[PDB]
């Protein structure tokens, strides 16, 4: 209804993880995973 | 799956950038931070 | 317009001959003025725009 | 004496960041939007060159006799329209070049007074010592004095 | 894999460490030095590309996953011929309302023609009317008369799709030819061996 | 403007006719309109 | 007052790097394009002649 981000673009926030942790698609953790 | 899609980086980068401006008005600073006094020195 | 051989009439498309002047006219083009106002620094014509 | 120095600091400063404001004159805008818009005007005249020797196919002579027309006309009229493209073009780049001088040139302004200005901060710290020295001489005095 | 002749003025994270070596690795066998392994030309183009460095690795994935970040309207790469012309008058510096409107009624006033274009011919690029592509040309109403190209694609459809993607239409192109000369309003395009 | 308007009339008598070169006028108007962009251009010089 | 001197020279030496970097602004290189790409183009026009 009203106008905000996530009303514009509603989505669980739970849905993504924080970034820099380990836990983010594309730590360079993940890269040396996609690399080995 | 270990891996979750993060917050993409400008939009923390928007309220970072508007946070520091609210610290630095919450403290009478310059919008760089800096202190506006001239912070005079003596003993 | 209306559909050949006569029909219903109808809307203007986004799709297929001419999405992509429609694209530049109802978006790009929007946008690019209000982009480069904002470069220059005239953030309230870009605010209009 | 530190006065002295504290004045001309400070209109050195104040005079830079002057020049900060303002950045553009009026003029100049004008300059800008005087070369932008002549630029883009030229395009116009293209269609027109086309269209005229795009006419002038048609015969000239009746009569007796016939005279066609000059049959190289329109390829003529589209060399001239390269050329006239080409004058278009390099009269744009000018203006561009002008605006990102004056931006050069803001920068600059910019930069020069900040500086100004930490030199008219340094100044107080001179004279904060000086009135300390000024309370030892009279401590020296005092000293003698007694 | 690792060198054994830093100093020991240097300090590292054991992760780091072993990407450089593993970094290593790869750009050897990448190199073709050690036995057997070889590798695609696309895998290794990617490698020499991008996933030789974090960097640009992370660039990719980023721009996979948000692309709306990297959108920028004056990068557009689908983009129309007068479109060119309108961005190169806004582009000309400092500006004004005024002045954009008068570039926008200009662009404006071209797309009027677009939108009176008329087609004139085509010409197929082969037997396979369902797969093969077609060319076209049109000239405007208004004179002087001018002329333009333009092709479809009767490939890209979707497997699903009694339809085409929109990328299926070209863009209408100029012609610069003196064509003026024409004898009677008539033209025929023909596309061979690609030109 | 006034010289392509003049030559608009025929050129020529007798048991023949001529005209005139029917572009004249459009060309001189394209040729008008690139001296007025050299005019403008010229004055933004002496602004500077 | 030394923490002062250090300030300015600390600025005045990363200001100038700033302009050490990103040395050719896209406009710049949009100058020379069109120029260089003008020239190149008026080629053509003598064979039309």
């Amino acid at each position: 209804k009203l106008p905000e981000y996530n009303q514009l673009f509603p989505e669980p926030w739970d849905n993504f993880c924080r970034p820099g942790a380990i836990e983010a698609l594309d730590s360079p953790a993940s890269y040396l995973l996609d690399l080995y | 799956d270990i891996f979750m899609y993060p917050m993409n980086n400008e939009l923390r980068g928007l309220w970072d950038r508007i946070e520091n401006r609210i610290y630095n008005l919450r403290h009478n600073l310059t919008l760089d931070g800096k202190e506006i006094n001239m912070d005079l020195y003596d003993s | 317009e209306e559909a050949i051989l006569g029909g219903a009439a109808e809307l203007i498309d986004l799709d297929g001959a001419n999405g992509i002047y429609f694209w530049e006219l109802f978006f790009h083009m929007p946008f690019m003025v209000s982009w480069r106002f904002n470069v220059e620094q005239r953030y309230e014509d870009a605010n209009r725009w | 004496a530190l006065q002295v120095s504290k004045q001309s600091a400070q209109d050195r400063y104040d005079h830079f960041k002057e020049l900060y404001d303002e950045n553009i004159s009026s003029t100049e805008q004008k300059v800008i939007e005087l070369q932008s818009q002549a630029a883009n005007s030229l395009l116009m005249a293209q269609g027109m060159r086309t269209a005229a020797a795009a006419l002038d196919v048609i015969p000239n002579i009746y009569g007796l006799a016939v005279g066609g027309s000059h049959w190289g006309a329109p390829l003529n009229a589209a060399a001239e329209i390269i050329m006239i493209k080409y004058q278009a073009d390099s009269s744009k780049s000018e203006s561009l070049s002008v605006s990102e001088s004056y931006r050069r040139r803001r920068q600059e302004w910019e930069l020069q007074y900040k500086q100004a200005e930490w030199e008219v901060n340094s100044v107080e710290q001179q004279i904060n010592l000086q009135n300390m020295q000024i309370k030892a001489a009279n401590k020296r005095l005092e000293q003698v004095e007694a | 894999l690792l060198d054994t002749q830093v100093s020991a003025k240097v300090i590292t994270s054991r992760l780091s460490l072993v990407t450089q070596s593993v970094q290593q690795y790869i750009n050897r066998i990448a190199l073709n030095l050690e036995p057997g392994l070889s590798i695609n030309q696309q895998e290794a183009t990617d490698w020499e590309e991008f996933a030789n460095r974090y960097g640009y690795w992370a660039a990719n994935q980023q721009l996979r996953m948000f692309p709306e970040i990297y959108v920028d309207p004056t990068l557009r790469l689908t983009k129309t011929e007068f479109f060119f012309q309108l961005e190169s008058a806004l582009n000309q510096g400092k500006l004004t309302d005024d002045v954009a409107q008068k570039a926008v009624l200009g662009y404006l006033n071209n797309f009027e023609e677009v939108s009176n274009l008329e087609i004139i011919a085509g010409y197929q690029d082969g037997i396979d009317i369902e797969n093969d592509k077609t060319y076209f040309v049109a000239r405007t109403r208004m004179q002087p008369y001018r002329y333009f190209w333009r092709s479809l694609d009767a490939s890209q459809r979707n497997a699903n799709s009694q339809e085409l993607y929109p990328t299926a239409w070209s863009e209408w192109k100029a012609i610069s030819v003196p064509l003026e000369n024409v004898a009677n309003g008539i033209v025929r395009p023909i596309m061979m061996d690609n030109r």
